[PDB]
């Protein structure tokens, strides 16, 4: 689960100007899309895990 | 990974022909008028403003990052304090590059205690390339530059930590 | 001319700016032709110039009227100057922006 991470070096924020505003949600929507997936995958991940590791125990 | 500051149009040398002085109130530092390190703000010379023309060879292998600006005065009897021609402009070229600058004057509200405003402007000057710069007014030059290698990206962050 | 913005509010305020088809048209309504409007504010500059010449006809008309607009910020202050051309604010908006929502096209 850590190891398959890519974990690369960034540079996540981004600056915009007054009249960039469609510009600036765009790159929120993509934020916004990314954190709900990752969220999303990994809440459900560690539940489902969960639900293995402790079948798999017993 | 390398930012060298270089004086690329030593000041003494590159201007004889004209005022290389000049301060501003709203830059004061410790109580005295003053302005930006690595700009120089030019004006004219008893009474004269020569056409200027510099040209910079980038001869470092390293990209040049190259700072100038224009004067932007509230008004008429201030542009032709600082420069003798209303119709001034100000060009920058290199092979890849090209602008031409006018001023725009006007009143404008007052920020900090100023009418008029300095627009900034920059270009990277690829190694082996050059930059041409003219002007009949509003310069404000470039004094230093830097010479710049660039890392992997990373990033401007906020904070008081 | 010169709007305070006294509200607690950012104030919309829209222009324009006429561009004749010809010069007839620009000497029958403005008396120069090296007319020009200028608007700026404490972090807004534009400066605008007329571009007369024969279109194509769009409705009736061979010339046009560009829109320009910015938002003005509490406190602040826009100045207007014109020697020509100009189609004047006359109403402006006093908004209180809410979470961004959208523009739905629909005949429902
Ligand atoms: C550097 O920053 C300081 C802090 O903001 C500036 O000091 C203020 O200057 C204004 C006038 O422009 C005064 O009304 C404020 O009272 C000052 N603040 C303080 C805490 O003394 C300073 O002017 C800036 N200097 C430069 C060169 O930009
Ligand atoms: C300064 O002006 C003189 C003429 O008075 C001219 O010969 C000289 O080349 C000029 N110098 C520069 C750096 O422009």
């Amino acid at each position: 689960v850590i190891e398959k991470m890519n974990t690369q070096f960034t540079a996540v924020g981004k600056e915009f100007n007054k009249l960039e505003r469609r510009m600036e949600n765009l790159n929120k929507k993509v934020d916004d899309g990314f954190l709900d997936i990752w969220t999303y995958n990994a809440e459900l991940l560690v539940l489902l895990e969960n639900e293995r590791t402790l079948d798999f125990h017993d | 990974s390398s930012f060298e500051r270089f004086e690329i149009f030593p000041k003494e040398s590159s201007w004889p022909n004209h005022t290389v002085t000049g301060v501003s109130a709203s830059c004061s530092h410790n109580g005295k008028s003053s302005f930006y390190r690595n700009l120089l703000w030019l004006t004219g010379k008893n009474g004269l403003y020569p056409n200027l023309s510099k040209s910079y060879v980038n001869n470092k292998e390293k990209e040049v990052l190259v700072l100038w600006g224009v004067h932007h005065p509230p008004n008429i009897g201030n542009q032709r304090a600082l420069y003798h021609t209303e119709n001034a402009y100000v060009s920058v070229v290199s092979s890849h590059y090209s602008r031409r600058f006018t001023p725009e004057i006007a009143k404008r509200p007052k920020v900090r205690d100023q009418e008029g405003r300095i627009n900034y402007y920059w270009t990277l000057l690829e190694p082996g390339d050059t930059i041409i710069f003219e002007a009949n007014g509003n310069l404000i030059a470039p004094w230093y530059a830097f010479a710049l290698s660039r890392g992997f990206g990373s990033g401007i962050i906020t904070s008081n930590a």
